């Protein structure tokens, strides 16, 4: 479709790789490791995915609580248009479908 | 610290952590090795406890080589220690990848100290349960020695000794006066410590290992030639 | 039943009886082993009961070559008619439905045979403090409305803290065994009674033991007062249990 | 015990003790009351949230609109209750806007204890402590009345009560209830006697009342005049009652 | 007992969460703060934790402006206040990017509550231990919230929170009256205040934020110095 | 009596410094049959001993396939051999496709204790509870090589592992003197010799619970069993005693 | 993941029934484990730092023990406390330092650098599966506008700025000292600050100072670059005040 | 010298003092809870004998499958908990049709036993299937016979015995059974074990066999020639 | 002791969190269920009757389709559930592919959800045991049950709930082909082994009946009273 979409969809895994090879490559092994540690600590405590989230800490750890970009304010998922049944969607997340 | 030392997430009512404290033990069920560092290189010795003899002679050394220029002796957890190596090996690669030339020992020391510091932050891991010692030469710097313990803290030595038997090493070692020797006169008393410091009742026989880097090598780690280690086993025996 | 090692029972007459309780950490039962070893006292009997599982095992006090061959139980009576002094150790721990049985046969005992008072040796759990707990001395006792004045007036010149109790008022001890049992017990009986516990969490548990001890040591004065002087009985050897294996370190 | 610390956990005799202890948290709230006639729906409720120094800046308390045609009342954790009333409103806009129909009143209640029970169904996560009360108005079956409990359940009513002292109230209801007999005025004037016993001045109540006009449903909340003209005329007919 | 003590997720036998009861102590052992709404305006007044001559003067504030209409203060812990500032802030200028007018406070409220609520019921976290009271000017008219470690909001007319809260409001009880001038109410703010500081007050150790239809303001250390001479 | 603290996740350190676990872990070890590996100047040979079941409900497979110049013999659980087993073949199997040249033995065994060495460290998992002797060809000659639970690893001239493995161990130990020298035959009758020391003083080995394995310069790596075998059982003595 | 242990102050995330965070309180007393006490004093146009050097073992070079660091150019560091905890956070501080001045176009400023290191560190104390670190950090520099600046934070999340701070194991008699000089006298040359810094040094520690035992770094307006002194200096310094 | 309590049978990623994992035997004890099932290896063909339990004579006796039968000449029977074979059986379906869309030939009795057993090890679900299995079929190779138990490896032979009575069904297979027998001979020596196992009478609606010989395609015996023998 | 978590097996082989929610279905209302010659009935206990109660909203029978119905017993919410499911599962599927769902089918849809439900730590399982009647595509009655472990057989007539066996012992008594012959006949068989445990006939009694290419159709309380009256004078003819 547009040149457009693809980008949008993975920006922030791309950004994550270019700051992670950039890292170890000045600092080490060790610095990536306690980032993705990190990451994955923080994102494990959130409401039942039918249920619209706040990912404060995440924020926090990231540096995304000064920033406001186009994904913020167009499409708001708070208010969101469709949702499936609460098991369905729990189930998805945890991979048995 | 009974009731708070078991995760390495816990602080105990006077800000101690028991698990790094119990890792930073279990070193000393291992045995004793000792680095001298000299006016023109650096040198290893260990006293390896000899378990059978269906192993081949060589097998389950403990001094290794990271790279051209560096050596490395462990004590501890033998799996824990290789699984270090490697990862001295991939740093040391790396950064002559990036900047064309050898990493400089300082740099190194810190990029390992680091790495093993992070296991004593989670639940999730366990601490390393080992030491270790890295020397180098170099014209334009010299001799260098450095050590890590568990704990993820290194620091610059002039003579070092880890194992069973550290103290009694470090006592021997403190009357030498090693900043105006030379290595082939530092070999002797590296054996002869090693010989001292050995226990005959309760450890059957032992092989002694030597090595070092330094001016007469042309900055390499290599094993001590048989001739030298000869002599200076001769030396250590009859000094006894 | 109190069956004796010889042919007829021994007299007991105003003795002072000390017992642990099986609680978190075997704190009662290690002070119990350091009391019996230091003071070198002597089997006089076995209570035989049907209530904790059965063990078997030499000497636990074994100083010569004569006395290491001697078959121990898990419950067995040691005396010191000197000084009128008497202690019940157990070794093992209580089968289910079993502890309000054996508390009122050993309390039947006690009454018929003629000792003075029971002190009891206990623990309880240390992550149940809260906040002025945290910052208090971790000893505790409690007494019987029946003890003798006397007692009274030693323990408050002591200065030493009560149990508090727990919202008619109930005590409760998390982690104590047949302690609160053998106290409702002795209080509708009418038996002098005194208990002595520590906040404890399980582990390495000897430096726990020698405090304990050394706090009943402050009111029994079982020997010298405090200004290497309790003998460690030989054997508590291998207690994290056998050698290392090689080819690992 | 051993078989009361989580949620998933079945005890031998097949019971779930968290679920039934979250469940003791709705006796703790105020009172709501809920009854039926033939031309409209009762809602009253007791404030609990009195005080001289207090401000009025809202519609309502314990009292919301869900959609055009739908109400409800809440009792037990105030936190909660906002995220199920959100919840309901967008189920009802997510309904709206894919059939171009407003949403019947049951299939709300079914959507919403859904998610109520997913919360006991799952590890880690803990019961909503809410109880509801809805009113409503649909073309398939006319005025209703529900009620639901933190444990997913939901039932339909002729007369209902949920907070405290529910028990006395629900025996009143039932005992001078009139089936297919009763209006608007009736259910106002019972609903202030049942309040009356179980707890009165116009501050303690909140009054809310559905009724259908010209093809359109209006919701109200009455006013201080009109609830003490209801209070003075239940006190001076008791009076005139106990005077002979 | 103390089996339902220590997790968030488990409910009492009678159907109480008592880590919240725990967060709210912490919150009543904090530092005093008084809201006080008037005619025309609402005022914030706190007490200072920095009681010293080394302590700097213009690093950390506890009275702070969210928008040009609504200001804060908090009692309990700070660390947890920071983040829950920047995030009501990144709230509010979304909704103004979105509406194109300034959030009303009622929905900033709303919104930082529903923040709030979660970390009450979830494995692995801990709830808030800081209460807020919000102020602002909207529509010609003051508005006074404050906010719960358990996610509920309240809207006053005059409260207190801290240390000795209860005589705070008992004294607020007495003294409080519907047709108040901001000038009063300020005077009043820190008579209030005045009641359990265990020292002498100075303008070193007390801050004062106000609201009106010009927007919020933190008062300079000489207003308050004039102020407090005119008791 | 207080270990009952620190025994039980193998991320918990000891007072003493031990992790018990591991330690627990290899004893699983002495739980699999008897299994010998010995190697001359040319060849490497490894033997092995089943189960006294009869073969009618079991067709066990002691002695695996590798690749065209590696073999393995087990002893412990059987899911973490076949585990090994498939991520050693995938290994060699790359290799060869990449580069069209053999794996060497060193490193292969240095990858295998790579692997093995991340579950003592990680919580939510288990060591390995299987042991491993390995016999090769390569450039630099023959090798014998032991696994451990862990992750350790030994250069053998002779090695035996297994239940009662202590009475091959003694009699390897003692004869070891000769290996070099000998041909394929005596190489084999010595493995077998080393074998029959772990059994009761009546029975002897038979054509039905042994399996042999044969690498060399020249040689494939090829499995003996059944019928096979009986070529170089035919030559054994009796027993001394 | 593991999961949580059972008391009032056994986990992160347990409040006790008084409100209180005991794991917190517990990472506080690992700063006092090191056994060393520092100062920082701010001055007219200039801010230093000093610590005291402890070297035990004869056959440990001297050279590579320090706690004084470099996070940028113009800005300095003195940590107490665990020492592999403390270069973490250095690390962790210069990377930090690095996304700013990317993202931003400039320099980071000292007050911006301690509230995102707070920020991090507030995280640790909410979540259950992190640790506090058991260290403190100092940090000082010269601002374009403002002048000299002294800014510390604590392993709980909490930061401030301050005119003369202490950290370690006597810190309550520094800060008394300090605050008896400060009511006393301001406007300090660059020298008088030293001087100070020296002397509460000194005198809360009853030692008289070896070049070899004490570390010294200074910021100052005339040359804003973070500067390290060396043992000539500090004897420099030592006889001026013996004089 | 005191006798205490300790505990290694609550995990199963936990080890004994002496090597034992055990979750993995008491799943493994959980077997003999099932009905007893014979396998025998002929160079003939594969029979397979299964027992069948009716709790009550209301229950219809069709729906009680345990002989599924998969495509590429395979058969299957089973023991223990019904209820988890679904996913294994599953996943073998789908692979064998995988080969079948990809090459055009069938694929071999270990392989789908391989690719099989390669799902039933995923535990270390967080617990081991309660489920035994035997497989039968012909190929190339010729008849082919593979067992399964609960710790997740198969294993060949040619003559099995699972299911609660499975001790004395060995023991009698073992002496019936002779290197050489015609197809007929092992399906009498399976029905008479049967028989002398089961505790009931042993009409056509008790059992189920399918009995699987290169000669044709799959063939469970239908009620007439259950019947006939 | 082994009954605290539900992927954890006892010594003898048992999980036990599974019978104990086998346990907690033993306490609903009975349901009953009979299979025919060219017809098909359901009946459940209706254990109390509230008179503030709307009864439309608490009924215990379902139609998830038009060929197929259920009855339940256990705890409703999970009940509920399932329905749902299996309900947007035939919708689903009769989308895709015109042709009619298979009860079996929908049996072995259900049964996979429910056993699905019994394999990790995280979740527990449904309370709740079904049983499914139905009409397939040749018009051959069916009758199915299913289990919270997630298995599932074939009958001719079975009971669940409270006062299950009784039930079941009294249909296995009295359930022949002479028995069968009629509707009416069914209808009275059903009602005559639910009359074994409920107190009071017809009026805390429901009753649902489906005949071939019709619609699922609830007999009224007039009927069901005129069925207990002719059960009522057959038993009086009877007596004698």
């Amino acid at each position: 479709s547009h040149p457009l979409e693809l980008s949008e969809k993975n920006f922030q895994l791309n950004q994550d790789k270019m700051n992670f090879s950039t890292l170890r490559n000045i600092q080490g092994l060790f610095a990536p490791l306690k980032l993705q540690m990190e990451f994955k600590a923080v994102q494990q405590v959130q409401r039942l995915p039918f249920l619209s989230s706040s990912n404060l800490s995440l924020d926090v750890l990231r540096g995304n609580d000064e920033t406001i970009g186009f994904e913020d304010i167009l499409n708001d998922p708070s208010q969101s248009e469709v949702m499936g049944e609460p098991h369905l969607m729990v189930e998805y997340k945890l991979g048995l479908l | 610290g009974t009731g708070y030392d078991l995760s390495a997430s816990t602080f105990s009512p006077d800000g101690r952590v028991f698990q790094v404290e119990y890792a930073m033990k279990a070193v000393e069920n291992s045995s004793t090795a000792i680095g001298i560092r000299c006016k023109d290189g650096v040198v290893f010795g260990v006293e390896k406890l000899v378990l059978s003899k269906l192993y081949e002679e060589g097998s389950n050394k403990r001094l290794f080589n990271v790279d051209r220029h560096v050596g490395m002796a462990v004590a501890g957890l033998l799996a824990d220690a290789r699984s270090l190596a490697d990862i001295a090996r991939e740093e040391a690669s790396n950064f002559r990848s990036n900047f064309g030339y050898n990493i400089p020992l300082k740099h190194l020391a810190d990029r390992v100290a680091m790495y093993v510091h992070a296991y004593t932050l989670y639940s999730a891991v366990r601490p390393f349960g080992c030491s270790f010692m890295l020397g180098s030469y170099s014209v334009n710097d010299g001799a260098q020695l450095y050590m890590i313990d568990p704990s993820g803290v290194s620091y610059g030595y002039w003579g070092c000794a880890i194992g069973k038997a550290r103290q009694a090493a470090k006592t021997e070692i403190e009357k030498l006066q090693m900043k105006e020797m030379t290595c082939r006169d530092i070999v002797k008393e590296v054996a002869k410590i090693i010989y001292i410091v050995h226990d005959e009742v309760k450890d059957k026989a032992f092989e002694l290992e030597l090595s070092w880097v330094g001016e007469l090598t042309n900055g390499r780690h290599e094993i001590v030639p048989k001739d030298i280690r000869e002599e200076a086993e001769k030396y250590a025996k009859e000094s006894l | 039943m109190f069956v004796p090692c010889g042919e007829s029972a021994p007299d007991l007459a105003g003795f002072t009886l000390l017992m642990p309780a099986v609680s978190v950490g075997n704190v009662g039962q290690l002070a119990m082993d350091l009391i019996i070893s230091t003071l070198n006292m002597s089997k006089i009997g076995y209570f035989y009961t049907d209530c904790l599982v059965p063990m078997v095992g030499n000497n636990p006090y074994a100083t010569t070559e004569g006395n290491s061959t001697e078959l121990s139980i898990n419950a067995e009576v040691y005396s010191l008619p000197s000084r009128k002094l008497v202690a019940l150790q157990l070794r093992s721990i209580f089968i289910k439905y079993k502890s309000k049985p054996f508390c009122e046969k050993l309390l039947s005992w006690v009454k018929s045979s003629g000792c003075a008072r029971v002190i009891v040796l206990s623990s309880s759990h240390s992550y149940q403090r809260n906040d002025l707990q945290l910052r208090s001395t971790p000893f505790r006792y409690l007494l019987t409305p029946s003890m003798q004045k006397s007692v009274q007036n030693k323990i408050k010149s002591l200065n030493w803290e009560e149990m508090e109790k727990s919202r008619e008022f109930c005590i409760r001890i998390p982690g104590g065994g047949i302690t609160k049992t053998l106290y409702d017990e002795s209080c509708s009986k009418e038996i002098q009674m005194a208990v002595l516990l520590k906040f404890v969490s399980e582990g390495d548990n000897i430096p726990d033991a020698l405090g304990l001890v050394e706090y009943l040591n402050e009111w029994l004065q079982i020997l010298k007062p405090l200004s290497s002087r309790w003998k460690i009985p030989s054997s508590w050897r291998l207690l994290f249990g056998s050698g290392l294996p090689p080819a690992l370190f | 015990r051993r078989y009361d610390s989580r949620t998933t956990i079945f005890s031998p005799e097949g019971r779930l003790y968290q679920v039934e202890y979250a469940m003791e948290a709705i006796g703790h709230a105020g009172t709501c009351l809920g009854i039926l006639a033939n031309d409209g729906v009762l809602l009253a409720a007791e404030r609990r949230n009195i005080h001289k120094l207090l401000d009025e800046v809202f519609f309502s308390e314990k009292i919301y609109k869900l959609n055009e045609d739908m109400a409800c009342s809440v009792a037990g954790i105030t936190s909660d209750a906002n995220v199920l009333t959100n919840e309901l409103r967008l189920i009802a806009q997510r309904y709206l806007l894919q059939y171009q129909e407003p949403i019947p009143c049951e299939q709300l209640v079914t959507a919403l204890c859904d998610i109520k029970q997913a919360y006991t169904q799952f590890g880690g996560k803990r019961p909503f402590g809410v109880s509801l009360l809805y009113i409503g108005w649909d073309k398939h079956y006319g005025f209703q009345l529900y009620q639901s409990d933190p444990s997913g359940n939901y039932g339909g009513w002729k007369a209902t009560c949920i907070g405290n002292n529910s028990a006395a109230a629900v025996s009143m209801l039932k005992q001078d209830y009139k089936e297919g007999e009763m209006t608007l005025k009736s259910a106002l004037a019972l609903a202030i006697k049942v309040l009356n016993k179980t707890m009165l001045s116009a501050e303690k109540v909140e009054i809310a009342t559905l009724t259908r006009e010209n093809g359109k449903t209006v919701i109200r909340v009455l006013k201080q005049k009109e609830v003490e003209q209801l209070i003075k005329k239940h006190e001076e007919e008791e009076a005139k009652a106990e005077r002979e | 007992e103390r089996g339902y003590s220590f997790s968030l997720t488990t409910f009492s036998p009678s159907g109480k969460l008592v880590q919240i009861e725990y967060a709210l102590a912490a919150v009543a052992g904090g530092a005093p703060s008084v809201g006080i709404k008037a005619a025309n305006g609402v005022v914030l007044a706190t007490e200072k934790k920095q009681k010293s001559i080394l302590y700097d003067e213009r690093s950390v504030h506890k009275v702070e402006p969210i928008t040009k209409h609504i200001g804060l203060v908090y009692s309990g812990m700070g660390p947890d206040y920071r983040v829950l500032v920047h995030r009501a802030r990144k709230l509010a200028q979304q909704y103004y990017l979105v509406y194109q007018e300034p959030i009303p406070t009622a929905q900033l409220v709303q919104r930082v509550a529903s923040v709030m609520q979660e970390y009450t019921q979830s494995g692995g976290v801990r709830p808030f231990g800081v209460s807020l009271l919000i102020c602002g000017w909207n529509e010609g008219r003051p508005y006074l919230f404050q906010s719960d470690p358990s996610g509920a909001y309240f809207a006053w007319k005059a409260t207190a929170m801290g240390k000795n809260y209860v005589n705070g409001k008992t004294f607020l009880e007495k003294r409080y009256n519907e047709d108040l001038e901001l000038e009063d109410a300020i005077h009043t703010a820190i008579l209030t205040l005045k009641e359990s500081f265990e020292g002498q007050m100075t303008e070193d150790n007390i801050e004062v934020g106000i609201c009106n239809e010009a927007g919020f303001r933190r008062l300079t250390p000489t207003e308050v110095k004039d102020y407090l001479a005119a008791i | 009596m207080f270990r009952n603290q620190y025994d039980n996740d193998v991320t918990v350190w000891s007072p003493q410094g031990r992790i018990h676990q591991i330690e627990y872990a290899m004893e699983a070890v002495k739980q699999g049959s008897a299994t010998v590996g010995l190697k001359s100047k040319t060849h490497a040979v490894l033997v092995a001993l089943k189960r006294a079941q009869s073969e009618l409900a079991a067709h066990q497979k002691k002695i695996l396939h590798v690749d065209n110049h590696i073999g393995i013999s087990i002893a412990g659980l059987t899911a973490d051999a076949r585990l090994l087993c498939n991520f050693m073949r995938q290994e060699c199997l790359d290799s060869r496709f990449v580069f069209d040249r053999p794996l060497p033995v060193s490193r292969l065994v240095s990858l295998i204790g790579s692997k093995t060495q991340i579950p003592t460290q990680r919580y939510g998992r288990r060591p390995y509870g299987v042991g491993l002797l390995i016999a090769g060809y390569d450039d630099m000659g023959p090798h014998i090589f032991q696994t451990c639970p862990s992750a350790n690893y030994f250069d053998c001239r002779a090695m035996s592992i297994g239940a009662r493995s202590q009475s091959a161990r003694t009699y390897l130990e003692r004869h070891m003197s000769e290996f070099m020298e000998c041909n394929l035959n005596e190489l084999v009758k010595h493995g077998l010799r080393a074998l029959r020391e772990t059994l009761p003083a009546e029975q002897d080995l038979t054509t039905k619970n042994v399996s042999i394995g044969i690498v060399g310069k020249d040689l494939e790596f090829t499995i003996y069993d059944d019928d096979d075998v009986s070529p170089f059982l035919e030559g054994l003595e009796e027993r001394p005693q | 993941s593991r999961g949580s242990s059972a008391g009032f102050d056994r986990h992160i995330t347990i409040f006790s029934p008084e409100g209180r965070l005991y794991q917190v309180e517990y990472a506080f007393k690992a700063i006092n484990q090191g056994g060393l006490t520092s100062v920082a004093v701010r001055g007219k146009d200039c801010a230093v730092i000093v610590t005291q050097k402890k070297v035990p073992d004869k056959l440990l070079d001297s050279s590579t023990v320090t706690h004084l660091f470099k996070i940028t150019e113009n800005i300095g560091c003195v940590m107490t406390g665990m020492t592999a905890d403390s270069r973490s956070q250095v690390q962790r501080a210069r990377y930090e330092a690095a996304n700013w001045k990317y993202k931003y176009g400039y320099e980071i400023p000292v007050d911006m650098l301690c509230k995102r290191i707070a920020d991090i560190s507030q995280v640790y104390t909410q979540n259950a599966e992190m640790r506090p670190l058991g260290c403190c950090m100092i940090l000082i520099g010269i601002d374009e506008e403002q002048g000299p600046q002294v800014y510390k934070c604590d392993p709980a999340g909490y930061y401030c700025g301050f005119k003369a701070t202490a950290a370690g194991v006597k810190q309550t008699e520094s800060t008394s000292f300090l605050e008896k000089k400060v009511k006393k006298k301001f406007d300090w040359t660059f020298e008088q600050t030293v001087e100070t810094a020296i002397t509460c040094l000194s005198t809360v520690l009853s030692i008289d100072f070896k070049p070899s035992e004490i570390e010294v770094g200074v910021v100052t307006v005339e040359n804003p670059k973070f500067r390290i002194l060396t043992e000539a200096e500090i004897d420099a310094h030592l006889v001026a005040l013996a004089e | 010298m005191f006798l205490t309590r300790s505990e290694y049978d609550r995990g199963v990623n936990t080890f004994s003092p002496e090597g034992r994992l055990f979750q993995v035997e008491y799943a493994i004890e959980a077997i003999k809870l099932g009905s007893t099932a014979i396998g025998i290896q002929t160079s003939e063909g594969v029979c397979l004998a299964v027992e069948k339990r009716i709790t009550s004579p209301l229950m219809e006796p069709s729906s009680i499958e345990k002989i599924v039968e998969i495509d590429a000449h395979i058969g299957c029977a089973m023991s223990g908990l019904i209820a988890d074979a679904k996913t294994l059986i599953d996943k073998a379906r789908v692979e064998t049709q995988n080969h079948w869309f990809t090459y055009n030939e069938t694929m071999t009795v270990e392989s789908v036993t391989q690719a099989v057993s390669n799902l039933a090890l995923q535990f270390g679900m967080s617990r081991p299937f309660g489920v035994a299995l035997l497989f039968g079929g012909v190929d190339e190779k010729g008849p082919q016979l593979f067992h399964m138990d609960p710790s997740g490896t198969f294993v060949q032979c040619d003559a099995r015995a699972i299911g609660s009575a499975s001790e004395g069904a060995q023991s009698s297979l073992q002496e019936v059974y002779h290197k050489s027998m015609t197809l007929k001979e092992a399906i009498k020596s399976s029905l008479i074990i049967l028989k002398q196992v089961m505790e009931e009478k042993l009409n056509a609606t008790n059992i189920e066999l399918a009995t699987v010989q290169p000669g044709q395609n799959f063939h469970m015996f239908t009620k007439e020639e259950l019947e006939e023998v | 002791s082994y009954d605290r978590a539900i992927t954890v097996f006892s010594p003898d082989g048992h999980l036990f969190q599974v019978e104990y929610a086998q346990e907690a279905v033993k306490k609903g209302s009975t349901a009953v269920g009979v299979r025919g010659r060219d017809i098909v009935v359901l009946g459940v206990e209706k254990k109390s009757v509230a008179k503030l109660q709307d009864e439309r909203t608490v009924r215990k029978i379902c139609a998830l389709d038009d060929n197929v119905c259920m009855a339940f017993a256990g705890l409703t919410a999970d009940a509920r559930i399932v329905i749902n499911r299996a309900r947007v599962e035939c919708q689903s599927h009769r989308l895709t592919v015109e042709d009619p769902v298979t009860v079996e089918y929908i049996t072995r849809y259900i049964a996979s959800l429910k056993q699905r439900y019994t394999q990790s730590n995280g979740r527990r399982p449904f309370g709740i045991s079904a049983l499914i009647v139905g009409f397939d595509f040749d018009g051959t009655p069916r009758l199915y049950q299913t289990d919270p472990s997630g298995t599932y057989h074939a009958w001719k007539a079975n009971a669940i709930g409270r006062g299950a066996k009784s039930v079941r012992e009294f249909l296995e008594k009295n359930y022949t082909d002479e028995a069968i012959e009629t509707d009416d006949l069914t209808i009275k068989l059903v009602i005559k082994a639910l009359l074994e445990v409920v107190q009071s006939g017809g009026k805390n009694i429901e009753l649902a009946v489906m005949r071939r290419d019709q619609s699922l159709k609830i007999l009224n309380p007039e009927e069901i009273e005129k069925y207990v009256a002719e059960i009522e004078k057959e038993k009086e003819e009877n007596e004698k």
